[PDB]
RNA sequence: GUAGAGAAAAUGCCUCGAGCCAAUGUUCGAGUACCAGGCGCUACGGCGCUGAAGUAACCGAUGCCAUACUCCCAGGAAAAGCUCGAACGACCUUCAACAAAAGGGUACCUGUACCCGAAACCGACACAGGUAGGUAGGUAGAGAAUACCUAGGGGCGCGAG
RNA sequence: GUAACGCAAACAUUGGUGAGAAUCCAAUGCCCCGAAAACCUAAGGGUUCCUCCGCAAGGUUCGUCCACGGAGGGUGAGUCAGGGCCUAAGAUCAGGCCGAAAGGCGUAGUCGAUGGACAACAGGUGAAUAUUCCUGUACUACCCCUUGUUGGUCCCGAGG
RNA sequence: GAGUUGAAAAUAAGCAGAGAUCCGGAGAUUCCCGAAUAGGUCAACCUUUCGAACUUCUGCUGAAUCCAUGGGCAGGCAAGAGACAACCUGGCGAACUGAAACAUCUUAGUAGCCAGAGGAAAAGAAAGCAAAAGCGAUUCCCGUAGUAGCGGCGAGCGAAAUGGGAGCAGCCUAAACCGUGAAAACGGGGUUGUGGGAGAGGCUGCUAGGCGAAUCAGUGGAGUGCGGAACCCUAGAUGGUGAAAGUCCAGUAGCCGAAAGCAUCACUCUGACCCGAGUAGCAUGGGGCACGUGGAAUCCCGUGUGAAUCAGCAAGGACCACCUUGCAAGGCUAAAUACUCCUGGGUGACCGAUAGCGAAGUAGUACCGUGAGGGA
């Protein structure tokens, strides 16, 4: 599923247009990733699927601050 | 006869009702069939009696246990356990 | 835990009354009955033995095509089915 | 039987009335029947009594031996039942679990009718059609072809000129 | 009131039944099939099976007859077949992965015979069932008791 | 309150004034399949050890690592699951067609599928309208108006404010501060616009019922109609009855009635500090607002950047200045509004068996189709 569990971001609809306006539909996906994060208390790896902006939010406000807004934790 | 039935069997107490119920649904149900009992000796009201008799019996066990508690889940379970342990035997008049 | 399916005290509907059954009473020393469709051999033999106080060498059962189970109930050489069935109104 | 982490498989020891593997065959099963034919029924169907001989020779299968033998390459299912067995890990354990012996005693569910090389399935039809498998008699013949027949089954549901 | 009446194996007679018979039953001939047009099964039908009655409709004619209509009956299993055992192709799939939703992949398992594993034969009987009922003679699986051994049982490692 | 034991109606035996049959409210039972749920399955069966399977609740435990998570065993009336005509919310999303062809555009965010929930749902209490005059959350009708506009400026698409109505209702929460370490996790203090904060000084109705006026004859199957003579009316609504009745019947106007259950009323400021942040804005790619990127505002989105805090921030159709208006990035909320598988009451210049629902007869039946499905 193309959903970041933290930001709640989805893919977006887009009628991506030619020079002549002969449209289609396609999805502008989210810039997700499988990546390890570093928990403060535990001090372990956490193998998660996040957005790029999720990283920015985690580096802003420490994991547990962010992770309360998506109920599930302790893997 | 009808209005009497509560005054009859609300006095008889549960373990009395077992053998009462069974004896009722035993003979005067089963024995009255067989050849439809002597061919001119049905008295077909007897089927009307016993069917309505046992149904009045089973209410008293049930309607008593509501006051205690139970609530139809346990009731069905103990109906299986009770029903599991029976053993048919000759009815009265045989 | 006894019965495949629990059914009843009841089970036995009625004995079959016809010309084949009467002859089978004399020949095989055996009764003939209509029972529950969900009636077992074991169940029938426990019922009829425990009812009349008679022994049962074997029971053999079939389902006539409407869906009502009829059972031949055979009796030991000791117990006499002619006189037994006489006192249940078949003779 | 033994070594070596090793109870099975595997590296070396010995020992085998030197023999095994089978289908048929001898007996009981079976002094019983079954039985060709005779002696009486009484009207549209079988049924009571009696009851002889019951062996040999040759031919012989696509059947069995045989999951046998030879040859070939394209190299020919799984899993439980079964038999060992030592572990470790659990349970059930001294009104008990596994082995053997005659005699006892005990015995779940469903299918079973009838058609099924078809007037009953499949083809709209009581349709010259289709439909998996089994059993395979005699004479002639290489033969499951053919021709004529047995057992068994039929004369094709408009007829007359 | 024409074409047709579904193969060119084939019928004939005597008697019977009955309101009525080329067509229904019986006998006698004759002829046809016989690696079938014979007798058993699997699938499928789904009561067509047997008995007594009826003949409006159905049956390419008739019809006293019927796979037709009405009424009543008929299918008996420890050993036959399946399931209560086993697995293949395939199916579904806990946790797991992936996907707007619906869902897709996929392991552990679980289903799934067309295969493995398992114990019965003859004679007899009867309108309609018979390895099922009867008679004889069998076999498989359990509970007794006589000897016993101290553990069994599952998992589990092998043979097969 | 008088005869009953369903429909077709026959028999047999029963139950009925000590009050059945019936009618209403509340309870009890409810085989098997089906969310199906002990396990399996070819729905209505088979196997069992007889069990709500699975998940969050709640009691213990104890993996690979301390804690923890997975997992295992328990108790559990045990919340959830499925179904449901239309209406409705959200997700995906056509094409034929129109443009006399056709790709922008139109069909349309329509049909369809998918998910969700209620009696309505959604919206909703101003970072809003509007213009120097003012208005005060939504939603629906009349209107403005086919006007302003947009548009291969083609086909077409098409607003809003002012104005008249229907109906009206407004709330709560986080931090700055406080206490029991500290963003261990809990209670109090406050939440507002032409700036605000804390801090320091039983009542009625419904679900059964009840009482309820007044006509007689002649008329040749039968009279309610015809000629005759009456009467009632707070009853001349209806349905029946051998032929059409205010007075034959059931009724109606009018009054009476509930054990039980459901609905309804019952003074200062350091201008300290606070003002919802990866947010707004910005670059770039889009969607949608009547508005096709156009001078393109407003609203929402992928990518990358990335503020400020009422000496503030946003809007007023690029944009800057000055005015005016409001306070975004947390939530909740009745009504007016939409609809009919359906219940009760009423009505019809509606149908009358080729009509009216497909269906006036045991019709989604017979029948056809492998199946979806069609269908007398």
């Amino acid at each position: 599923r193309r959903i970041c569990p933290f930001t709640g971001k989805k893919s977006n609809k887009a009628n991506r247009v030619s020079h002549s306006n002969h449209k289609t539909k396609r999805l502008q996906f989210v810039n997700l990733q499988y990546k390890r994060v570093w928990w403060e208390a535990g001090k372990r790896f956490v193998k998660l699927r996040l957005s790029t902006k999720a990283l920015k939010t985690i580096e802003k406000n420490g994991l547990d601050a962010v992770a309360k807004k998506a109920g599930i934790d302790l893997r | 006869v009808k209005k009497e039935d509560e005054l009859k069997e609300l006095r008889t107490k549960t373990n009395e009702q077992l053998n009462e119920e069974i004896l009722q649904l035993k003979g005067e149900l089963f024995m009255l069939r067989l050849q439809r009992s002597a061919r001119e000796n049905f008295k077909p009201s007897d089927f009307g009696r016993m069917r309505k008799r046992v149904a009045r019996m089973l209410t008293v066990k049930r309607e008593r246990e509501i006051e205690q508690g139970v609530g139809k889940r346990l009731s069905r379970k103990l109906d299986k356990a009770w029903k599991r342990s029976i053993v048919v035997r000759p009815p009265p008049s045989l | 835990y006894p019965r495949r399916i629990l059914d009843v005290y009841q089970i036995l509907q009625s004995p079959i009354i016809t010309e084949a059954a009467i002859k089978n009473i004399a020949d095989e020393n055996s009764l003939l009955f209509t029972v529950d469709v969900r009636a077992d051999k074991k169940m029938i033999r426990e019922a009829i033995s425990n009812f009349f106080g008679v022994k049962v060498r074997k029971v053999n059962t079939l389902i006539r095509p409407d869906g009502t189970k009829k059972a031949y109930i055979m009796l030991n050489k000791e117990y006499n089915a002619s006189e037994l069935a006489k006192k249940i109104g078949i003779f």
